[PDB]
C-alpha cells in the first residue's frame, strides 16, 4: 500500500527534540510528490538525493525522523553543523544522504502562557553521535560533589523548556521538521515510487 | 566556592602572540561553558570565545581564525590563544564562567593585554613641591608627576603606606606620544611641611622601575 | 545583531532613593535578558538573569522587569555599595551583545574645589621639558571648565585633564590639569595662570605663578 507519510507530517502532537521521534518506512509504495510540489515548506533541502529523482529509485528502508525546535536552530539540522540542538539532541552524519523539511508552527504548539511541553537538552559531557537519542533526565553533575537527585548548585536539570508563545518574533518560534534518511543494505528493496497499471 | 583568576596579559606588538590562562576552581571546567569576555579601556563589554560543556567552540567575528579557546581539566585551566593581534584587541580580558551559552554567573579579576608598536618605557619622577605661599594656618598641596612610562600599570604609594588621608592618584593619559603620565598628590596641614616628611614611592613593573622621591619645599 | 541601548547615560541619586534604569532592545529578546554590576577596577557581576530572577546572594533591593524590547532594573533603597556601572546583556540571538552601560552616581550638596598650582621642577627643566599642573581638590558636582592663561593669552591645544572616581568617603571629585611645553617656549614666558569656573564658585579663581619666583 502507500507510504503513511501523512501520519508523520500530520500527526496532532510532535515529539520534543531530546525524545526525537522516528517512524521506519517499510514494504510500501512512496510517492514523494506530496511533499516537494506542496509549497508549504519554509525548508526543503536534500543530500545527495534530489526530490524530483525519488519517485524512481529503490530503498531498503525509509526513516522519517520528527521533532520541534525554534527556527532559529533549523539551520543546525544538516551536516557538519554544531550548536546546542547538532550536539546535544540531533545529529545527523557528514554524509548524510536524505532531506530535510520544516515549516512554521506557530498555530499549533505555541500557547498563551507559553508551551512548556516542548523541551531540549542543555548540559552533556560529550556529543551525540549522528542518529544517537538521549532522553535521560539525570540531574547534571557540573561539579565533584554529587547531585543526589537535587538541583542546587553546579547542579542543573539537564533539559529546557522553549515555551512557545504566539507573541514571539518568528526566530523564536517553533517550527515542525521532519528529516527523511534512506537506507541501502545488502537486502531486497522494499520502498519504491509508482508506475504504470495493467487492467 | 568558585574561584577564577586570569594570568598572562601584557605588551605586545601588533601582529604578535600571547596565551591567557585561567585558572579555576569550584567546578568542573570540563564539564561547563566557559567564555571570554573583554573590555577595551574606559568602553563597555564585548563577548569573545565560548567553549561548551561538550567541547563545541565559537568566536565573535572580530576573532574568528585569529583566536582560540581551549581548556585542560587535569590542570583545571581555561586558555585563549590570540594570534596576528591588532590595536584593537587591546583590553582586560576576563574568564567567566557561562550558563549554558547565556549569562555569564561567574567571573574571573580580568588580564590586560596592550597591543601597541610602542616600546616598553619606564617614568620619570619629579616633585610638585608645596608652594612658599600656601597659608600660615592653613592646609597645602604637594605630590609626584609621574611621567613618559609604557605601558600601564604603574603603583603610587606616599610614606611607604602610611600617608592614605587626603591622597588622589590621578587616572593615567595617554599623550600625544603615545607614553603615559600621571599625577598623585595629597593635602596636608602647612604647620606640617617642616615636620614631617612626604616620599612618594613609584613602582613601574613592566620596566623594572622603582623610584622614592622625597618632596621638600623649594629654596626661595 | 541586537544592539542594546541603555538610558540614561548617568544617574545621580542620594543614598536612600528609588534608582530605576532601562534597557531596550532593537529586536525582541523577550526575557533572555541580564543585569551585571561592576564597580571601577572590579569585574563584572552577575544581578539578574531571565529578566526578573536575581543570582544568589543578591540582595532583595534588586529588581528586574520587562520583556520583549524594553526592560527595566529597579533598586529599591539606594546603599552606598550600589553606586556603580550597570550593564545590560541578551542572549535571544547569537551573539551575545551588551548596553554600553549605565552610571550611578551619588548626589550630594555643591562643594567647591581648592585651587593649586605647581610650576615645573628644576629636574624636569634640565630635561628639556616644562610640565605645569594645576590641582582642582575635592568639588562637586563634576563639570569644571580650566582654561591656561600664559601671559594673558588663553592656550588652547596643549593641555591634558584627568578626574578622579567619586571619593567612598565626602562623594566629591578632583581634577588634574596639565599644561606641557618645551623648555625655550617655557622660558619664553613669565606668568602662568589657572582659571578654574565651578557652580560652587560665585566668580572664576585664578591660581598664578611668575617664572622663576
Ligand atoms: C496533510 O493534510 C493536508 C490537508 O488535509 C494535505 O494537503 C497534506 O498532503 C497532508 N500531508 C501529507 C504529507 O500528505
Amino acid at each position: 500500500n502507500l507510504c503513511p507519510f501523512g501520519e508523520v507530517f500530520n500527526a496532532t502532537r510532535f515529539a520534543s527534540v531530546y525524545a526525537w521521534n522516528r517512524k521506519r518506512i517499510s514494504n510500501c509504495v512512496a510517492d514523494y510528490s506530496v511533499l516537494y510540489n506542496s509549497a508549504s515548506f519554509s525548508t526543503f533541502k536534500c543530500y545527495g538525493v534530489s526530490p524530483t529523482k525519488l519517485n524512481d529509485l529503490c530503498f531498503t528502508n525509509v526513516y522519517a525522523d520528527s521533532f520541534v525546535i525554534r527556527g532559529d536552530e533549523v539551520r543546525q539540522i544538516a551536516p557538519g553543523q554544531t550548536g546546542k540542538i547538532a550536539d546535544y539532541n540531533y545529529k545527523l552524519p557528514d554524509d548524510f544522504t536524505g532531506c530535510v523539511i520544516a515549516w512554521n508552527s506557530n498555530n499549533l504548539d505555541s500557547k498563551v502562557g507559553g508551551n512548556y511541553n516542548y523541551l531540549y537538552r542543555l548540559f552533556r559531557k560529550s556529543n551525540l553521535k549522528p542518529f544517537e537519542r538521549d532522553i535521560s533526565t539525570e540531574i547534571y553533575q557540573a561539579g565533584s560533589t554529587p547531585c543526589n537527585g537535587v538541583e542546587g548548585f553546579n547542579c542543573y536539570f539537564p533539559l529546557q523548556s522553549y515555551g512557545f508563545q504566539p507573541t514571539n518574533g518568528v526566530g523564536y518560534q517553533p517550527y515542525r521538521v521532519v528529516v527523511l534518511s534512506f537506507e541501502l543494505l545488502h537486502a531486497p528493496a522494499t520502498v519504491c515510487g509508482p508506475k504504470k497499471s495493467t487492467n | 566556592q568558585v574561584q577564577l583568576v586570569e594570568s598572562g596579559g601584557g605588551l605586545i606588538q601588533p601582529g604578535g602572540s600571547l596565551r591567557l590562562s585561567c585558572a579555576a576552581s569550584g567546578f568542573t571546567v570540563s564539564s561547563n561553558y566557559m567564555s571570554w569576555v573583554r573590555q577595551a579601556p574606559g568602553k563597555g563589554l564585548e563577548w569573545v570565545s565560548v567553549i561548551y560543556s561538550g567541547g563545541s567552540t565559537f568566536y565573535a567575528d572580530s576573532v574568528k581564525g585569529r583566536f582560540t579557546i581551549s581548556r585542560d581539566n587535569s590542570k583545571s585551566t581555561l586558555y585563549l590563544q590570540m594570534n596576528s593581534l591588532r590595536v584593537e584587541d587591546t583590553a582586560v580580558y576576563y574568564c567567566a564562567r557561562d550558563f549554558g551559552d547565556f549569562y555569564f554567573d561567574y567571573w574571573g579579576q580580568g588580564t590586560l593585554v596592550t597591543v601597541s608598536s610602542a616600546s616598553t618605557k619606564g617614568p620619570s619622577v619629579f616633585p610638585l613641591a608645596p608652594s612658599s605661599k600656601s597659608t600660615s594656618g592653613g592646609t597645602a598641596a604637594l605630590g609626584c608627576l609621574v611621567k613618559d612610562y609604557f605601558p600601564e600599570p604603574v603603583t603610587v604609594s606616599w610614606n611607604s603606606g602610611a600617608l592614605t588621608s587626603g591622597v588622589h592618584t590621578f587616572p593615567a593619559v595617554l599623550q600625544s606620544s603615545g607614553l603615559y603620565s600621571l599625577s598623585s598628590v595629597v593635602t596636608v596641614p602647612s604647620s606640617s611641611l617642616g615636620t614631617q616628611t612626604y616620599i612618594c614611592n613609584v613602582n613601574h613593573k613592566p620596566s623594572n622601575t622603582k623610584v622614592d622621591k622625597k618632596v621638600e619645599p623649594k629654596s626661595c | 545583531e541586537i544592539v542594546l541601548t541603555q538610558s540614561p547615560g548617568t544617574l545621580s541619586l542620594s543614598p536612600g532613593e528609588r534608582a530605576t534604569l532601562s534597557c531596550r532592545a532593537s529586536q525582541s529578546v523577550s526575557s533572555y535578558l541580564a543585569w551585571y554590576q561592576q564597580k571601577p577596577g572590579q569585574a563584572p557581576r552577575l544581578l539578574i538573569y531571565g529578566a526578573s530572577s536575581r543570582a544568589t546572594g543578591i540582595p532583595d533591593r534588586f529588581s528586574g522587569s520587562g520583556s520583549g524590547t524594553d526592560f527595566t532594573l529597579t533598586i529599591s533603597r539606594l546603599e552606598p555599595e550600589d553606586f556603580a556601572v550597570y550593564y545590560c546583556q541578551q542572549y535571544g540571538s547569537s551573539p551575545r551583545t551588551f548596553g554600553q552601560g549605565t552610571k550611578l552616581e551619588i548626589k550630594r550638596t555643591v562643594a567647591a574645589p581648592s585651587v593649586f598650582i605647581f610650576p615645573p621642577s628644576d629636574e624636569q627643566l634640565k630635561s628639556g621639558t616644562a610640565s605645569v599642573v594645576c590641582l582642582l581638590n575635592n568639588f562637586y558636582p563634576r563639570e569644571a571648565k580650566v582654561q591656561w592663561k600664559v601671559d594673558n593669552a588663553l592656550q588652547s591645544g596643549n593641555s591634558q585633564e584627568s578626574v578622579t572616581e567619586q571619593d567612598s568617603k565626602d562623594s566629591t571629585y578632583s581634577l588634574s590639569s596639565t599644561l606641557t611645553l618645551s623648555k625655550a617656549d617655557y622660558e619664553k614666558h613669565k606668568v602662568y595662570a589657572c582659571e578654574v569656573t565651578h557652580q560652587g564658585l560665585s566668580s572664576p579663581v585664578t591660581k598664578s605663578f611668575n617664572r622663576g619666583e
